Formats: C-alpha cells, structure tokens, sequence
RNA sequence: CCAAGAAAAGGACUGGAAGAAAUCAUCCAAGUUGGGGACUAUUUUCUGCCGUAUAGGCAG
C-alpha cells in the first residue's frame, strides 16, 4: 500500500421532491404544519381532493473509477490502471450496471412510501430514450420480469454500462415516479438530526417549502447490491467496507474472516494475474463495486 | 371540609405513564357502582418537565374515602412492596387550588384525527346536497404544556392516550367532576389543593 | 493496529452511525440556467524589476 | 452568496508549462520547483539542474 | 519531671509655598484545503357524537 490513495464518487442523485398539479398550475408543493406547542408537534398528509402525488429527481452517471484521483506510489498506480482495464474488457461492467439499473425501475428508493394504490415509474435520458415500468408494485429482487420489462432493463443496463465506463460521454436521467393515493394518506419525508422531532424541507424560488428526501438517502437505496458473501443470497447489503448490517447489529465482512476490503486491497497483483489467464468471481466484483462508491484508502 | 390519602412509587425503574392509568381505571369502575359521587384527581407531585412518580384522592365524605381506600388492587400493591400507601386525613387549611383541566383539543395536532373530521364532514354533506368542499386553516399553532397518560378502553378493542393541563384557579360557580375526576375546559368545574407541601409523610 | 491486529471491537459497535455537520450548496427547484461572472485586467509589468 | 477564490480562478488560467522532459503530457501551474499536487512529487528538482 | 517556677511600655502632635517637553519624520513585493456518508429505530395519540363547519364543545 501507499499513504496518500483516493478516488471519488461515480455516480451520484441529486435530491427528491413531492408535489401534485392543479388544473391552475403545473408545480405546487407539498407542504408541512407545525404547532410549537421549540418542543413541537407537525404532520404531513396529502390534502382532500388530490388523486395522486408526484415525485422528481436527477441523477448523473459518470465514468470515474477508471483512475485514482490521488495516488503518491507509482507502482500501485500502475496496477489498479492495468487492473480496471483488465476487467472492462471482460465485461462485468454489464453485471453492475445491471443491478444498480434494477434498483431503480423497482422504486425501492421510495423506502416507507411504497403503499400505494398502484405506482408508475418512467424514465427520460440525455441520449433520447423513454423508459416506462406502468406498475412498479411487482419486481423482485430474485425472480424472472414478465414480458417487456425485461426487456427494458436490458436497454437501460445498456445506456448506463456506457456511461460508466467511457469518458466524455455526458449521460443524464431524469426519474419521475407517480404514487395513486388513499384518501388522506401520510407522507413519509427524510427525517431531521438533532441533539420531538422535526421534518426535513426545501424552499422554491417562489419563498413557499416543500417536502423532500435528502440526496444521500436516496443514494443509500440505489448501492444495495451486495449479495456475494456466503454462498447465502438472501438480500443485498449497503456496500460497505466492513460489510456493516444495521438491522440485525452486526458485521458480515468482519475484519476477523478475512473477507474485508483491506485484505482484498493488498492482493491486487493476483488478481491481475488471473484476469489474464481467463468465471469473474465475487472476490473482484466487490473490489470494483467499492471503488465506484470511492473514498479515502490510506495510511497503509 | 376535605380529606385525602395519597400513594407514592418505591421502585426506580416504575413507568409513571402506564402506572397512573391503571389507578384511573379503578377509579372509574368505583365511579360506575356508586353514580352519586364525587373523588377528585390530584398531582402532588406534578413538575413542568415530568408527570412524578405519586398519585392522590381528594374528596368531601370521609367514610366513602374509606372505602375506595379498601379496594383489592390496592391492597396487593403495598403487600408486594410496589406501593407506600398513606391514611385518610384532613386536607390543610392553608393551601391554593388547580384545576387539573384536560384538553381533547390537542387530538387535531395528529393526522389521524384529521382523518376522521374529514370523513364525517364529507358524508354529512349529502344531507345539504351541496358539493364536498372543504376549506383548511393557517400553517401556526400555539398550545400549553401538557403530560400524557396510557389508557385503555372501556369493553372494547382501543387504547388511547389522556393529555393534561395545569391550570390555576379561579372562583365561581358550582361544581362537578368527570368520570375520571378530571375537570373540564367548559360545563365541568371543580378543582383541587395543590398538596405539594407536607409531603414528607410518604 | 498497524494492520496486524485487527483491533478488539465487538461485531454490534460497527453498525452505528456516524454523525457529522456540514454545509452544502443546491441548484432550487425550477431555475432554467446559472451564471457566473467575473472580471480580469493585464498589465504589461514584466518589462522592468520593481 | 457562493464564490470561487481569486487565486483558485488565477490558478486555472495559469496551467501552462509542458515544456518538461520533452513529453508535453498534461500541462503543471507555473512553480519554481515544477510541482505536480495530483502525484505528489516534483518535475524540475534542483538536483536535475532544471 | 520542657536554660525549671511568677511579670501592663504608657501618655501629647498641623510639611507647606511656585512651574510650558517640543520641532520633524513613505512597510513593500507573490503566493490552488480536499477527497466519502441512511436519524428511525419494538414505536403508544385509535373509535364514535353535537354542530352550516379542518370553527368550538363531549363519550369510550
């Protein structure tokens, strides 16, 4: 290893906002009602006489884990180079992409909103695609996708394996999803920190708030996609390098095994080795899917 | 002209919300034997930030104090060693009143409140034979302090929760207390010594 | 510890958060473009030592 | 309301020198020493006489 | 069974008068802070009624 190692993130939304339309205008927004009772109680529902509730955002992709941002050692900089390219070249791209394109035509990123009375998901790209899932309510994690949704996650995998993996392609998406509501259902928005509780908003350039999902939460819903440890699918983890689960209060790639990143790091030259003899095992596929969600790997 | 007794929690770990509903209750089905009486409901204990870890009675007629002083629950309390219970005596002379009022208000600050004064609004409407439209209020709210109590229903499914106030007294009319010898905002006036002093005796 | 002893932590302390404060700037919902401006001025000052 | 520094600005305009090592590569910001941030290290080392 | 044993320093006061620190003086030159991220969790606020009514009062 080396003391100074950093990549940065390769692929990445903005934030989510909900709204409805009116036959008087196109955006208006939903919005929260608090009482200070400070200590203060307030609550969020979708008002009488609105049919159904939209919510937007944008996500960018782009093809960044091919070099590292900051490097202080030539020979580890000429390995994790012949390494990534070692991999594009076989493919594997098509399997990651494949399964962060899963994700979103699923709609797992609307967490606690998911109940609705039936929920339509479509999808526009900067390359001129439309994409269109009529009823999101009905895709497995593990499972074989009825008739002609299948089909476009493969022509989606398609535009996002590219746009992970070359340069200089400018690859935008933009992701409206709609939700038929009850008579006054509740809304579940991103949470506040504190040190009750408080909800999190956003203001229009108008001055009016409106409800929202922080970017990273949204974020967190898109990387579950790790299933390699094992031998024993289940459902996915958040990657993590550690391989931390939070529901159960554990570890699943406790250092302990010798299962984590670190150790995984330091056998790249191996790797390597095999790649050129070649089957792509679970070992490399975590590897690479660490380095698209990049950080800081240093003080070796 | 009133005489009280009071009940003090000995255990650390004692949940003052879950344990003062159990002590309503028995008050209520006491209140349900014998309709014509009144027992008031006191917090001696009561503080801005918590509920207190005791409970007391006050009341006119000595010897149906006694009574309620008798029932079963009670006794099995302070046999286990849950419950300190005090004897029936005079209440002081020399002391203020509160009212103890409890605000059903406070229920429109949850969703599901909302819920269900729209629906019967829309429904009452095909007696008018008007269109539903409804018109909502401002987004600001300002409301007292209160504490909560758990109770659960009366013969039925539902559990729910009792929110109260502290208010000071002020003198007129008559009185009366509710089932659980609460006060109310309106049409439901009585009130309490507020006994904080000489609680030495527990 | 120096990567040799994984350190003695229990499994359930990793799965705790991190909590941490920071500032962040985003485009509002519904503005068309951003603009950035600034001015530049040259000087023909590498003729002569000050 | 949300700025660039002068010297970041400065910084970018004047990304000018591949005129190291006879391979243009990418091109270093004008320093004495030819310091490279992204690799850590230095291009024109007083001990090459450069 | 302590270089042993015992010990009243007390009383009285009036330091005052005068005064002029000023003149000038120049801190300058360049400079990149920066890469990652789930506050919701085994939580209590649910059901009816009066009323033109998201007003305002009551039973569970």
């Amino acid at each position: 290893l080396c003391t100074h190692l950093s990549y940065s993130r390769s692929l990445s939304p903005g934030k989510a906002v909900f709204f409805y339309k009116t036959a008087e205008s196109d955006f208006v927004p939903l919005r929260i009602e608090v009482a200070k009772i400070p200590q203060t109680i307030e609550a969020c529902y979708v008002p009488p006489n609105v049919d159904e509730l939209y919510c937007r955002f944008s996500l960018r992709v782009e093809a960044n884990s091919m070099r590292p941002y900051v490097c202080s050692n030539p020979d580890v900089l000429r390995v994790m180079i012949g390494l990534a390219q070692a991999y594009q070249r076989l493919g594997g791209y098509n399997e990651l992409a494949r399964r962060y394109s899963a994700n979103v035509l699923r709609g797992i990123w609307l967490w606690r909103n998911q109940y609705t009375q039936g929920t339509k998901i479509e999808i526009k790209t900067s390359l001129g695609s439309t994409y269109h899932i009529p009823d999101a309510r009905r895709l497995s994690w593990s499972g074989d996708w009825p008739e002609l949704e299948q089909k476009q996650l493969e022509q989606l995998t398609s535009e996002m394996a590219k746009a992970l993996s070359q340069p200089d392609i400018f690859w935008f998406a933009d992701v409206t999803a709609s939700l038929k509501t009850g008579f006054c259902q509740e809304i579940f928005p991103s949470q506040k920190f504190t040190e009750s509780r408080q909800l999190a908003t956003v203001e229009c350039s108008d001055g009016q708030l409106a409800a929202c999902i922080n970017p990273q939460k949204i974020g967190a819903a898109l990387q579950k996609i790790d299933d390699w440890w094992a031998n024993d699918a289940d459902l996915p983890l958040r990657v993590h390098e550690y391989g931390a689960n939070h529901e159960a209060l554990t570890a699943l790639r406790h250092p302990a095994t010798g299962q984590d990143f670190y150790h995984l790091l330091t056998k790249a030259e191996q790797f390597v080795t095999v790649l050129e003899s070649s089957e792509l095992p679970g070992e490399v596929h975590y590897l690479m899917a660490v380095l698209v969600k990049g950080g800081l790997f240093q003080k070796g | 002209n009133r005489y009280f007794f009071a009940i003090r929690y000995l255990s650390d770990d004692v949940d003052c919300g879950l344990l003062a509903g159990r002590c309503i209750s028995i008050l209520h089905g006491f209140r349900q034997a014998h309709p014509g009486i009144q027992i008031g409901v006191a917090f001696p204990e009561w503080s801005d930030r918590d509920l207190g870890r005791s409970i007391a009675f006050v009341s006119t007629n000595k010897s149906l104090l006694e009574r309620f002083r008798e029932r079963s629950y009670f006794q099995v309390m302070q046999a286990d060693n849950f419950f300190a219970l005090s004897l029936v005596l005079e209440v002081p002379d020399t002391c203020q009143n509160v009212r103890f009022i409890r605000n059903q208000n406070l229920a429109k600050l949850f969703v599901g409140e909302r819920r269900r004064r729209l629906a019967r609004a829309k429904r009452r409407a095909k007696a008018r034979g008007e269109a539903f439209q409804p018109h909502m209020p401002d987004e600001t709210k300002v409301v007292g302090v209160f504490h909560s109590v758990f109770m659960q229903s009366a013969s039925s499914g539902q559990s729910y929760i009792l929110h109260i106030q502290k208010h000071r007294y002020e003198r007129s009319e008559d009185s009366g207390y509710s089932s659980y010898g609460l006060a109310s905002n309106d049409l439901y006036t009585g009130y309490v010594p507020d006994l904080g002093a000489i609680f030495s005796t527990l | 510890d120096a990567n040799l002893k994984p350190k003695n932590i229990e499994r359930y302390e990793l799965a705790y958060s991190n909590p941490q404060t920071i500032e962040a700037c985003y485009v509002p919902p519904n503005v068309d473009e951003l603009y950035c401006r600034f001015s530049l001025r040259v000087e023909a000052n590498s003729m002569r030592p000050y």
